RNA sequence: CCGAGGGUAGGGCCCGUGACUGGGGCGAAGUCGUAACAAGGUAGCUGUACCGGAAGGUGCGGCUGGAU
RNA sequence: GCUAAUCCCCCAUGUGGACCCGCCCCUUGGGGUGUGUCCAAAGGGCUUUGCCCGCUUCCGGAUGGGCCCGCGUCCCAUCAGCUAGUUGGUGGGGUAAUGGCCCACCAAGGCGACGACGGGUAGCCGGUCUGAGAGGAUGGCCGGCCACAGGGGCACUGAGACACGGGCCCCACUCCUACGGGAGGCAGCAGUUAGGAAUCUUCCGCAAUGGGCGCAAGCCUGACGGAGCGACGCCGCUUGGAGGAAGAAGCCCUUCGGGGUGUAAACUCCUGAACCCGGGACGAAACCCCCGACGAGGGGACUGACGGUACCGGGGUAAUAGCGCCGGCCAACUCCGUGCCAGCAGCCGCGGUAAUACGGAGGGCGCGAGCGUUACCCGGAUUCACUGGGCGUAAAGGGCGUGUAGGCGGCCUGGGGCGUCCCAUGUGAAAGACCACGGCUCAACCGUGGGGGAGCGUGGGAUACGCUCAGGCUAGACGG
């Protein structure tokens, strides 16, 4: 594997599209406080540390909207989009004054900075930028 | 300059009556009150859907034979308004009122403006004393619209101020009758006037 | 036709004239006094660096040196010299 | 490609080829015509088009076109030209400009006046 | 103030000179992604003090010679032949990019 | 040397100086050093002169020289005033 | 001494042009056959090789983008 | 062959400065000091025991420059290898000064797929044009820098030049003569000619601003301030305005009943571009004179190319319209004529006897002293796709491996803090642009003010991610 990060996006990606109650991602001390903020704006149900095989895991309950009517009776997503911005191919760097408004405000920026894992909303409140790690909505 | 020609095939081709003449066009000797119809050869002819485009030349056309003005001079006007604050459409409106002739047609001084601009261009206006020629001159709030004691002595200007007694002018204007002298107190809102124009379908046009 | 830009240039050739003539002298008695430090003579050899240091700021003086070119052309005439002294010697004079 | 490949090899800002190459910049160029005469049109059209060939101050000597009905034009008259191919003419590349030159305007001409040199009546 | 680059020895086959190899990195202007570029510089070393590998620091200076217009700061680190062997075997290369 | 004269500006017949301190060889018009005020000749507005005193006297202090026409503008804008 | 340049000699790159010649494009109302599209009347296409007025044919191996 | 000086040289004095040797601080040749040595100078004018302009030597300031470095700056790899002053050193030469800039010698190096070398094109920037932005294109005018002065080389004088209207030499060209000999350098303002599709008056003025010289009066200024010309561009304005037939003639159409041009005209009243007369600038108050103290200050006067123009006041005539288009895109429709002809054409396509597509007419549309065309730039083009594209059959996976460089890389904990982010700070000239106000009667144009950013230098700060160093783990990988 050459993207850790991504992969979790992804592996949350894939299984809301089939509604899985939860699903698993191999654990890390970065990728927990993406998911923190991820459960804290509400994308989530929350997380927890387990182990699978003796191997330390994040598993990750997931949420979605309500029953629905007419012939596709397939709820709506609570996560509808989310994706890569900053890759290993190109580092995508941002100062403050030019951090990016997902979605005109309905959605987050996640970003790594120099004083933890912040939103796009906390970035301007905290005053610092840096690495845009994705955005969710 | 302006256009200057035959001003009654203008009204027959937009579909409404533009008060163009002054006292002709309440007449019932008035072009659309007796043929309300297209210019021409195929006037009576039933008309086809008008393109999308059709519409918006239209009223652009509309707004601008209103006032008589020539199309460069209209889209910079546009252009002004479409840099600057707020509701283009207001602004555009706005600004195409607060033309000296268009004052002075709308202070009643003139019968049409087409009869406003030889009055401002004749020297027979002035405005916060000076004489101004200009019809273009841009309005501000507090410019007092004045007729030249020179030019007050005179019929043409006695007949359409015998008609100004009593007749009301929009919230965004004072008179005072007999003296020949008015003001322009602020910028017309949309509300003000009622113009046969949606200029919503204006921008449109230019957006192409 | 004519100017007295013509004047200007006829000033220039008297001028050069008196300048080529200081700055030949300056180096031939910059070598003799070069020429006689490393055969010392060591009297003769101050002796003349002397006249030619002399001559050098004489020249700066005017529009032949400029300060920095006489001061640049003493400080190898001298090392040259007492170098050269300091092979046999000694220095008889001053100098120094 | 990688964004890895771009920094590499960049992308290729691709150039416009003339359509007007015997003008060579310039807006209008002057010549002397050669041979004046009439041509055959290619499918599915069917005519007799008046064409000249002209040699040109630019060094070249390129095919023109003759627009409008009838012309003053023959051999070793001097001719104005502007850009514009005649599709259905193959090689033709350039317009002739009526009312310069040894090229006269159009007689009775009423419509369209100054595309074909031709002065305003009375 | 005087420029300070630091870079590796990766010739010392001049007297009282040697070659520095300076890296930098920037993000592709117009394309992001951060990109290496390096230069080479010849310093000055009155003493011959530095040997191949020497990981050093040099200063902008005073024209010592043509092309020489850095003197060597500060030992920074000894021995890295690691880096000087990435150099060279791209010199190596070059002999199979020809024809 | 260093001077503090007047570059025209404005347009044809609509004269707009600005004080300014300058090289006597730059072109009027040209790159100067630092502006130290301004100055209408045909006087349409209510203030056609004003200068910074406190600079105006610096560069003539380390010695600027103003031009005949400026030190009538300078005076009048008493920098003279002991 | 170096030196603008001139001169002698031999190279390199480019441009223009040349009896004649190779194919290419368009023109089209000519000539010859009918190779391809249907199982196109020998399934086609293919790399290569040899052959023939011309499309093409055939050998060898390959593909199905082949009907039945 | 005579002669003066602010011309030139000699001695002196040495505040000081210059040089070698030594030493203290500093740290590239910075500052101080001691010995030795070396170095100055010019007088002129008025009101005359006093001023003014000068002159000499030295220190500092300010301003204008030289040189050096980091990063940034077009096309071709069908240019892949380049290099003997070449790379470095030692020692000199040279300069204001560093330097192979130059010489001698010594070493054998220097550069190159991060594109050397070679070829092609281009003066670079502030900015300009376009574009939602990103980006693309561009460098005319105005400002900054460079380079050049018929083609080349060289130095002289000088603070500064290797000098557009200074010098020498070679070349090409042209010219002049008395045929014996000599001269020139408009890429300065005009102007001529050739070239070309094409680009101006052999005008006026130093009154204004700036510049050179002078104590000053003042003199010079084709910089400049203006004028002339050209719709080349933008902007303002004009060819009128009100009234005026169920509607003249003319012409077009027609079902022959009528429909159109059209309130358009005619005609009525009203105004008054042009023109005629009168007055007539802002731009010009300095220098200078007077007193004061030649200063501070106060008071006096001279001068306007544009120009008797603008403009203000009086009189006063209804007074230029053109161009493109009307098949679809795309706004505007009918008749005649032609008959795959003549012709139109940006693309699709029109015309072979019923053409809104050709030519003419009427009518209509769009603009308007302009309208159209050609050429080029950007846009539409998400059609080189960073923003923001693709590769089973549409154009596009290399015939397959192995591997160099390069690109990218698992979980944990530390150190550094390079990337990265924050703050402070300097720079980011002016003009342009953006916002506000103001001056021309408006605008164009122009003045005053305001907001800034990138990007780089500097100091301080942060540590999540990328990096780096260090120590661990076993999920990847490999081995038993
Ligand atoms: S009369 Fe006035 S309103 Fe009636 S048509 Fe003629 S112009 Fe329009
Ligand atoms: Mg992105
Ligand atoms: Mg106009
Ligand atoms: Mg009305
Ligand atoms: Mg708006
Ligand atoms: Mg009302
Ligand atoms: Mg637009
Ligand atoms: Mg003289
Ligand atoms: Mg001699
Ligand atoms: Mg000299
Ligand atoms: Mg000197
Ligand atoms: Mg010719
Ligand atoms: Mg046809
Ligand atoms: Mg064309
Ligand atoms: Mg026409
Ligand atoms: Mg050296
Ligand atoms: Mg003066
Ligand atoms: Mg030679
Ligand atoms: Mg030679
Ligand atoms: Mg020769
Ligand atoms: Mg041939
Ligand atoms: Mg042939
Ligand atoms: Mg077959
Ligand atoms: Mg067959
Ligand atoms: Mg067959
Ligand atoms: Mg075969
Ligand atoms: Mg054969
Ligand atoms: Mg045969
Ligand atoms: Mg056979
Ligand atoms: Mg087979
Ligand atoms: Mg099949
Ligand atoms: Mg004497
Ligand atoms: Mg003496
Ligand atoms: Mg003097
Ligand atoms: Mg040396
Ligand atoms: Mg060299
Ligand atoms: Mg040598
Ligand atoms: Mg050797
Ligand atoms: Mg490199
Ligand atoms: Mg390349
Ligand atoms: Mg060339
Ligand atoms: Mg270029
Ligand atoms: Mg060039
Ligand atoms: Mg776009
Ligand atoms: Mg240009
Ligand atoms: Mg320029
Ligand atoms: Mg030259
Ligand atoms: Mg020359
Ligand atoms: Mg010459
Ligand atoms: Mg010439
Ligand atoms: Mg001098
Ligand atoms: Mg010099
Ligand atoms: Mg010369
Ligand atoms: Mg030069
Ligand atoms: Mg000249
Ligand atoms: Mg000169
Ligand atoms: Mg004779
Ligand atoms: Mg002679
Ligand atoms: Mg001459
Ligand atoms: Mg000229
Ligand atoms: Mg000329
Ligand atoms: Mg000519
Ligand atoms: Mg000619
Ligand atoms: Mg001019
Ligand atoms: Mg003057
Ligand atoms: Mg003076
Ligand atoms: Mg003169
Ligand atoms: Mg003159
Ligand atoms: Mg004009
Ligand atoms: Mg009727
Ligand atoms: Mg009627
Ligand atoms: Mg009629
Ligand atoms: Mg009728
Ligand atoms: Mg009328
Ligand atoms: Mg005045
Ligand atoms: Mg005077
Ligand atoms: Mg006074
Ligand atoms: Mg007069
Ligand atoms: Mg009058
Ligand atoms: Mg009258
Ligand atoms: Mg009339
Ligand atoms: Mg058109
Ligand atoms: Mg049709
Ligand atoms: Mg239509
Ligand atoms: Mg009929
Ligand atoms: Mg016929
Ligand atoms: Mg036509
Ligand atoms: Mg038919
Ligand atoms: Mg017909
Ligand atoms: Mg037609
Ligand atoms: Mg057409
Ligand atoms: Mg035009
Ligand atoms: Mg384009
Ligand atoms: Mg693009
Ligand atoms: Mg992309
Ligand atoms: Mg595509
Ligand atoms: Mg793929
Ligand atoms: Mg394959
Ligand atoms: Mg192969
Ligand atoms: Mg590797
Ligand atoms: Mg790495
Ligand atoms: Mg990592
Ligand atoms: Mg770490
Ligand atoms: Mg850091
Ligand atoms: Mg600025
Ligand atoms: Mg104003
Ligand atoms: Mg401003
Ligand atoms: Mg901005
Ligand atoms: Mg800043
Ligand atoms: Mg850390
Ligand atoms: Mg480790
Ligand atoms: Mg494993
Ligand atoms: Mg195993």
């Amino acid at each position: 594997l050459t993207d850790p990060i991504a992969d979790m996006l992804t592996r949350i990606r894939n299984a809301t599209r089939v509604y899985k109650e939860s699903t698993d991602v191999p654990a890390s001390r970065f990728k927990e406080e993406i998911l923190r903020i991820l459960a804290r704006e509400g994308f989530i149900k929350g997380y927890e540390r387990v182990d699978v095989d003796g191997k330390p895991y994040l598993r990750v309950y997931l949420k979605y909207g309500p029953r629905r009517q007419g012939p596709d009776p397939r709820p709506e997503q609570v996560i509808h989009h989310i994706r890569r911005i900053s890759k290993p191919g190109r580092r995508v760097y941002v100062g403050v004054k030019e951090i990016p408004r997902v979605r005109r405000g309905l959605g987050i920026a996640i970003l790594s900075t120099s004083k933890g894992v912040l939103t796009d909303r906390e970035a301007r409140k905290l005053g610092v930028g840096g690495e845009l790690i994705c955005e969710v909505w | 300059g302006r256009y200057i020609g035959p001003v009654c095939r203008l009204c027959r081709r937009e579909g409404v009556k533009l008060y163009l003449k002054g006292e002709r066009c309440y007449s019932p000797k008035c072009a659309m009150e007796r043929r309300p119809y297209p210019p021409g050869q195929h006037g009576q002819k039933r008309a086809r859907r008008p393109s999308d485009y059709a519409v918006r030349l239209r009223e652009k056309q509309k707004l601008r034979r209103i006032y008589g003005i020539s199309e460069r001079q209209f889209r910079n006007l546009f252009e002004e308004a479409s840099k600057k604050k707020g509701v283009t459409g207001s602004v555009f409106l706005g600004l195409l009122e607060s033309r000296l002739d268009n004052v002075v047609y709308r202070l009643g001084f003139a019968v049409s403006r087409r009869q406003a601009r030889q009055l401002v261009r004749h020297g027979h206006i002035t405005v916060n004393g000076r004489r101004v020629d200009l019809p273009s001159y841009r309005v501000r709030p507090g410019d007092e619209i004045a007729v030249a004691e020179k030019s007050r002595n005179l019929e043409l200007i006695r007949q359409n101020l015998e008609a100004m007694k009593g007749r009301k002018v929009g919230p965004w204007l004072s008179l005072d009758v007999e003296g020949m002298k008015g003001k322009f107190l602020r910028l017309p809102d949309r509300e003000d006037l009622a113009l046969p124009v949606n200029e919503q379908l204006v921008i449109e046009f230019y957006s192409r | 036709r004519n100017l007295s830009a013509l004047k200007r240039h006829r000033q220039s050739l008297k001028r050069r004239l008196r300048n080529k003539a200081k700055k030949s002298a300056i180096k031939t008695l910059s070598k003799k006094a070069i020429q006689l430090a490393q055969e010392g003579k060591a009297e003769e050899a101050l002796k003349i660096m002397r006249k030619a240091e002399s001559l050098i700021d004489k020249a700066a003086k005017g529009s032949t040196l400029h300060k920095n070119a006489a001061a640049r052309r003493k400080s190898r005439l001298m090392r040259k010299v007492r170098q050269l002294l300091e092979a046999a010697g000694a220095p008889l004079i001053g100098g120094g | 490609p990688t964004i890895n490949q771009l920094v590499r090899k960049g992308r290729e800002k691709v150039r416009k080829k003339s359509k007007v190459p015997a003008l060579k910049g310039a807006p209008f160029r002057r010549g002397v015509c050669t041979v004046v005469r009439t041509v055959t049109p290619k499918k599915p059209n069917s005519a007799l088009r008046k064409v000249a060939k002209v040699r040109l101050t630019s060094g070249y000597e390129v095919t023109a076109y003759i627009p409008g009905e009838g012309h003053n034009l023959q051999e070793h008259s001097v001719v104005l030209i502007r850009g514009g191919r005649v599709k259905d003419l193959p090689g033709v590349r350039y317009h002739i400009v009526r009312g310069v030159y040894d090229a006269a305007g159009v007689k009775d001409r009423k419509k369209s006046r100054s595309k074909y040199g031709t002065k305003k009546p009375k | 103030p005087k420029k300070v680059l630091t870079g590796v020895v990766v010739s010392d086959k001049m007297q009282k000179t040697v070659t520095v190899l300076v890296e930098r990195q920037f993000p592709h202007p117009l394309y992001g992604k951060v990109i290496k570029r390096s230069k080479k510089y010849l310093a000055h070393d009155p003493e011959e003090k530095y040997k191949l590998g020497d990981v050093v620091e040099i200063i902008e200076s005073r024209p010592i010679s043509k092309r020489k217009r850095f003197r060597v700061l500060r030992l920074v680190e000894s021995g890295r032949m690691d880096l000087v062997e990435k150099y060279l075997i791209r010199r190596q290369n070059y002999e199979s990019l020809s024809k | 040397m260093v001077k503090i004269r007047l570059a025209r500006f404005g347009s044809k017949h609509n004269p707009h100086y600005r004080i300014v301190v300058t090289d006597a060889r730059r072109k009027r018009d040209g790159k100067y050093i630092e502006k130290i005020g301004y100055y209408d000749p045909r006087k349409t507005t209510p203030d056609w002169l004003k200068v910074d005193v406190e600079r105006a006297r610096y560069w003539l202090s380390v010695g600027a020289q103003p031009t005949d026409t400026a030190r009538r503008l300078l005076r009048q804008a008493g920098v003279f005033r002991q």
